[PDB]
């Protein structure tokens, strides 16, 4: 199924995924397309940050759902 | 002091957490709901709700800076974890999700979406075939593009601007296969408490570098968003009042967080910098946090998250909270903990 990801520039890219894909798999596909290492990615969907080890179906993500890609501004 | 509010103690690198906690504490309607959570059966140091109840209680009653070691204990953290620098919006998303889940099946179930959740609609129109589609989704904050934008308004304009889906991003139009298409977003509802994440970062694939964006970017004390709705309410305009400015200094990999708030929504501002709370001016909270160039004498200090409150909701969200709002079972458990600690 094709989902959308809003990238760091605010542009929409498409991603071909399956409901059983883990969040790690999705971050690997984003790396493929956008070049961002998975360990730097955070995905926001419906107010949740998606957790490694869960699947897309765990969040009821479906065709044409939009995930929001963000980085980190770490501070102490 | 002359401020009337207390700070939070830093554990080592917990400024991001302190900045968030003040932000949530002065979301009074949320604070009162946290006070009502049925924590009586919870373990003192395992319960995130009980720890939040405790932090909030002491922020509301103490006269010295308040500690957070029981909250971080309830997160499962140990000493090392309190030295890791973190992103405040990451903590916001994780913490609120956790508290929302813990409120399910309780008398305050749904408080967090009531305060923070809006809905947007994404529509797609194919260009070469007659095929269109839309999708409506919830959000609890909004990611706003900064790079090349002067102000919040231009960011929202860009957010709702129509976008082309072509090339390696053609739209999957079902029986028509991949199709060139246009995509746009509009807001259906905006929530009483609006959290905005400024996208102050970029990634350079040529050097594997995370880079912070410190460009100037202006945000207003008052924010009208009606024009970004699918349909407006004449009895309830989407006019928003600036409540908090969560400020990051440094770069992607480290730095420091503070929060500026006018807790009452009345334009009287304070800076909350871990244990130091100090009066400040509007311009110190706002225009001074636009970013831009530094001087040669710290650096790269600017707004990262903004909190606005819908004008029509301001008196319900910032409703006063008294000791009549705190169950006496809760205050008793907190005294008990204090007395067992001093042992």
């Amino acid at each position: 199924m094709q989902i959308f990801v809003k990238t760091l520039t605010g542009k929409t890219i498409t991603l071909e995924v399956e409901p059983s894909d883990t969040i790690e798999n999705v971050k690997a596909k984003i790396q493929d397309k956008e070049g961002i290492p998975p360990d730097q990615q955070r995905l926001i969907f419906a107010g949740k940050q998606l957790e490694d080890g869960r699947t897309l179906s765990d969040y009821n993500i479906q065709k044409e759902s939009t995930l929001h890609l963000v980085l980190r501004l770490r501070g102490g | 002091k002359h401020t009337g509010y207390v700070g939070l103690k830093n554990q080592g690198a917990t400024c991001y957490m302190n900045s968030l906690l003040q932000t949530l504490f002065f979301t009074n309607q949320l604070r009162k709901a946290v006070y009502m959570m049925p924590t009586e059966g919870d373990d003192s140091s395992k319960s995130v709700p009980l720890a939040l109840q405790r932090v909030f209680y002491e922020l509301q009653h103490s006269d010295k800076p308040v500690g957070t070691k029981k909250l971080t204990k309830s997160f499962g953290w140990e000493t090392l974890d309190s030295f890791m620098q973190e992103d405040v919006q990451e903590l916001c998303r994780v913490l609120l999700d956790n508290v929302e889940n813990k409120m399910k099946g309780t008398c305050v179930e749904g408080t967090i979406p009531k305060l923070f959740r809006g809905k947007m609609v994404s529509y797609i129109q194919c260009k070469e075939v007659d095929y269109r589609s839309d999708r409506r989704e919830d959000y609890y904050d909004i990611q706003l593009s900064i790079k090349g934008k002067k102000n919040i308004f231009e960011s929202f304009v860009d957010y709702v601007a129509v976008e082309q889906l072509d090339g390696d991003n053609k739209y999957d139009a079902g029986e028509h296969g991949l199709q060139e298409a246009e995509k746009g977003v509009k807001f259906l509802t905006l929530p009483p408490v609006l959290h905005l994440q400024l996208m102050r970062f970029m990634y350079d694939p040529q050097t594997d570098q995370n880079i912070k964006i410190n460009d100037r970017f202006e945000f207003p004390e008052q924010l009208p968003l009606d024009e970004f709705l699918q349909k407006t309410d004449p009895k309830d305009p989407a006019n928003y009042i600036l409540h908090a400015v969560l400020v990051h200094s440094g770069d992607n990999h480290g730095g420091h967080y503070v929060v500026y708030l006018n807790p009452k929504g009345d334009g009287k501002w304070c800076k909350f910098d871990d244990d130091v709370v100090s009066r400040c001016t509007k311009e110190e909270a706002i225009e001074h946090n636009y970013g831009g160039h530094d001087d040669d004498l710290r650096h790269c200090t600017n707004a990262y998250m903004l909190v606005y409150i819908r004008e029509s909701k301001l008196s319900e969200v910032l409703q006063a909270v008294t000791d009549h709002d705190i169950p006496q079972q809760l205050v008793e458990r907190l005294q008990e903990e204090k007395r067992i600690e001093a042992q």
